[PDB]
RNA sequence: GUUACAGACUUAAGCAGUGGAGCAUGUUAUUUAAUUCGAUAAUCCACGACUAACCUUACCAUAUUUUGAAUAUUAUAAUAAUUAUAAUUAUUAUAUUACAGGCGUUACAUUGUUGUCUUUAGUUCGUGCUGCAAAGUUUUAGAUUAAGUUCAUAAACGAACAAAACUCCAUAUAUAUAAUUUUAAUUAUAUAUAAUUUUAUAUUAUUUAAUAUAAAGAAAGGAAUUAAGACAAAUCAUAAUGAUCCUUAUAAUAUGGGUAAUAGACGUGCUAUAAUAAAAUGAUAAUAAAAUUAUAUAAAAUAUAUUUAAUUAUAUUUAAUUAAUAAUAUAAAACAUUUUAAUUUUUAAUAUAUUUUUUUAUUAUAAAUAUGAAUUAUAAUCUGAAAUUCGAUUAUAUGAAAAAAGAAUUGCUAGUAAUACGUAAAUUAGUAUGUUACGGUGAAUAUUCUAACUGUUUCGCACUAAUCACUCAUCACGCGUUGAA
């Protein structure tokens, strides 16, 4: 349960919005 | 940031083309934490050498990328 | 580019040059140009009280600076000589270089440590 | 404040090689009358340098 | 230090009439006039 | 001649060290100019009683 | 592998260690795309490097720069300062060659500097004199000192560099200064004076020199200085320079990786293996010194870990001071009570009593711990933009080896060693088991025998790049010459 234990101890900042702002498909 | 507070590690990558069609995202972060936005996208992580192909773990959503890609080769003694 | 190795052009220091000497001369002027904008994205990175999404976006941003905007990245060279090892910060130089300057009498007040 | 300090050192340390520079003379590439000079020794007091 | 110090350009700018000689300079040129005489010159940079 | 100075050795006026290791009376300085062979220099070294 | 003295941390005592254990760090080897380069007998191995996350870095992979960091030459053009809409200059831009640049190679081309012989006592100068001369004398008959330093004697007399002395620290005294709130006057700091101590009585050996005794004194150390020569000792990676090689690359920039790889081995350290020794505690806060704080030092206090609170660690937030004024920082061992397995050498149930934080009686209490802290799991925190390779804390668990260590071997004669005594800074954004410094408490021992290695000398010497010297014969390889047959 390692996703689990990601979720529950980046719980307040709430981490799709988040991904939209990171993620720039320029460099690769 | 290790710190629970002010966590995770972020960098910006090619996720969203990534999700659409499968295209690996080739990382040079090795510092970057893997997120739960990225289980089952193709990742070719930087070794110094050669970038190694991985499919990010369901299990490794806590992790680092460059702890999936080991910079030295495994040592050995030539018994002469 | 061609014409400079930086992407701004800096003047070159005074006296003694070199490469290593003109890469870290350049990253402190470009730290010194930059401090106040890195200290305020620092700041929006590292609060409770503000928008997640700003805070996210600071940080992006702060990983994205160059490396010539790094504080880290900044190493005290001798400035007589250009070595990076045993640099006394009261007179910015090398160990054997210090030592030549202080008996020759460069030194402002510096002298043997007879005890 | 030391750093103002090693800062008039270092000034004083550079205007020591611009001055040995400035000592040898040219007369239409003739006579190249090389003046010897010591080196020099600033003297800060409050008011003026010497 | 203080970038904007004097140097052997200016010492032609600030006193025109008093024929200075930067002598490090000078050998460096004696030393390249002998590379160039023995054969041991640069060889010319490449453009493309 | 000599590098000894008898004015500090039979009186009460004392010897005293510039930067505490050159003897006050003397005054060492060397000069390092390249030659066709390399490099070289020259140290010199008076007394003054 | 010599004669006889003299020498000292040389040996001998003595104290503590190394060598066994685990960890740290350097080195080796091997590995690796790269594990950057150098140091590698004494005179390398916490060394260069007073802090390798990125940087530093020099190494590697992939990208991309090509007059680039300079100086000068030759041209077009643009902006700004100054003058009375023009001009003079200064710069910038685009080019233009010579080049620039090179931690590339050679400290067996060099500089400077350093190591070892070496704080060892040697090294020379005139000049004079002896010998045909190289050379010798000086530089020693005789002694002595730490000593080519000092007596004498001497074909010698001086000298310079060394030695000593002047120097610095520390000490004692005096004077000056400090409105005794920057106070510590029990101090700090300038200037002196003071000793390489003096005097006298005796007892041994020859006027003096060692021992002893006495009276006069604060009078007792450490540091710097390490000559000539040598070792083709170390450094071209502090830096510079000769020669040589690279010039779209051996020069330049970014992103990541490496320098932290691990079979065996080798040094240095750190922590240990428990009771002449470890742990809890100790607020009218037992007792220091030295040094740092405008690229900062961070006090008090609140909050969480943690029901009280203190301790320790973070967070919150900056009071004070850029400093004899505030902070880092209530020094720590010490000393005192308590506890301590191995240990039925203790505990707890009864009685017991003029050992009561205890005694006696009778019952039951049956080779790594309540030593050590390696290794690992999870959670937090710190620095930083970033802690995966690869940093530092705290918590809850985990609890290897190790039972004072073989041949051998290291340091140290006094405020020295020792110390489970602590304190500070340099290098940092961040990390010391390292380095450089400070005080605290404070001993044990002692010279006669032998190895070595420096200066003295005797004898020897076929050695002179000086014993890693020189050097003898067979056998083996080639090319001659001359015998025997
Ligand atoms: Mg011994
Ligand atoms: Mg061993
Ligand atoms: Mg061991
Ligand atoms: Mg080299
Ligand atoms: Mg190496
Ligand atoms: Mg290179
Ligand atoms: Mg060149
Ligand atoms: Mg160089
Ligand atoms: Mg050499
Ligand atoms: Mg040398
Ligand atoms: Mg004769
Ligand atoms: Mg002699
Ligand atoms: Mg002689
Ligand atoms: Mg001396
Ligand atoms: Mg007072
Ligand atoms: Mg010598
Ligand atoms: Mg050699
Ligand atoms: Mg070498
Ligand atoms: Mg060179
Ligand atoms: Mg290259
Ligand atoms: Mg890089
Ligand atoms: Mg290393
Ligand atoms: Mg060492
Ligand atoms: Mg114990
Ligand atoms: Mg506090
Ligand atoms: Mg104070
Ligand atoms: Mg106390
Ligand atoms: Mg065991
Ligand atoms: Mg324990
Ligand atoms: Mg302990
Ligand atoms: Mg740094
Ligand atoms: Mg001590
Ligand atoms: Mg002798």
């Amino acid at each position: 349960g390692s996703l689990d234990r990601f979720n529950k101890r980046y719980s307040s900042l709430f981490s799709t919005v988040e991904l939209s702002e990171e993620n720039k498909k320029k460099t690769q | 940031s290790r710190s629970v507070w002010k966590g995770p590690n972020i960098v910006p990558l090619p996720i969203r083309e990534a999700m659409t069609k499968g295209t690996p995202i080739r990382t040079n972060a090795r510092a970057a934490t893997i997120l739960p936005q990225f289980v089952g996208l193709k990742f070719q992580i930087h070794n110094g050498k050669e970038y190694v192909p991985i499919e990010i773990s369901e299990d490794m959503v806590g992790h680092k990328l460059g702890e999936f890609a080991p910079t030295r080769k495994r040592f050995s003694y030539t018994q002469t | 580019m061609g014409n400079f190795r930086f992407p701004i052009k800096t003047k070159l220091p005074p006296g003694f040059i070199n490469a290593r000497i003109l890469r870290d001369n350049f990253k402190r002027q470009q730290f010194k140009e930059n401090e106040i904008l890195v200290k305020s994205l620092k700041f929006i990175a590292r609060n409770m009280n503000l928008p997640t999404k700003l805070r996210l976006e600071a940080q992006l941003k702060l990983n994205a600076l160059p490396n010539y905007m790094r504080s880290t990245q900044i190493k005290n060279r001798c400035v007589d000589s250009g070595h990076a090892r045993f640099v006394l910060s009261d007179f910015r130089l090398c160990r054997y270089q210090f030592r030549e300057n202080a008996l020759k009498g460069n030194l402002p007040g510096v002298k043997k440590g007879i005890w | 404040n030391k750093n103002m300090e090693i800062m008039n050192t270092m000034n004083d340390k550079l205007i020591n090689k611009l001055l040995y520079k400035m000592m040898t003379l040219k007369l239409n590439n003739m006579n190249i009358n090389k003046i010897i000079m010591s080196k020099t020794i600033n003297q800060h007091s409050l008011n003026k340098l010497n | 230090g203080n970038p904007d110090i004097l140097k052997f350009r200016h010492l032609k700018t600030l006193y025109p009439d008093i024929e200075f000689v930067d002598l490090e300079e000078q050998y460096r040129l004696s030393m390249v006039e002998a590379k160039k005489r023995r054969g041991k010159g640069a060889p010319k940079k490449m453009k493309k | 001649g000599t590098f000894n100075n008898k004015k500090y050795l039979w009186s009460n006026i004392n010897n005293n060290y510039k930067l505490n290791y050159i003897p006050s009376n003397h005054n060492l300085y060397n000069n390092s100019n390249i030659n066709k062979n390399g490099k070289y220099n020259i140290k010199v070294k008076l007394n003054f009683i």
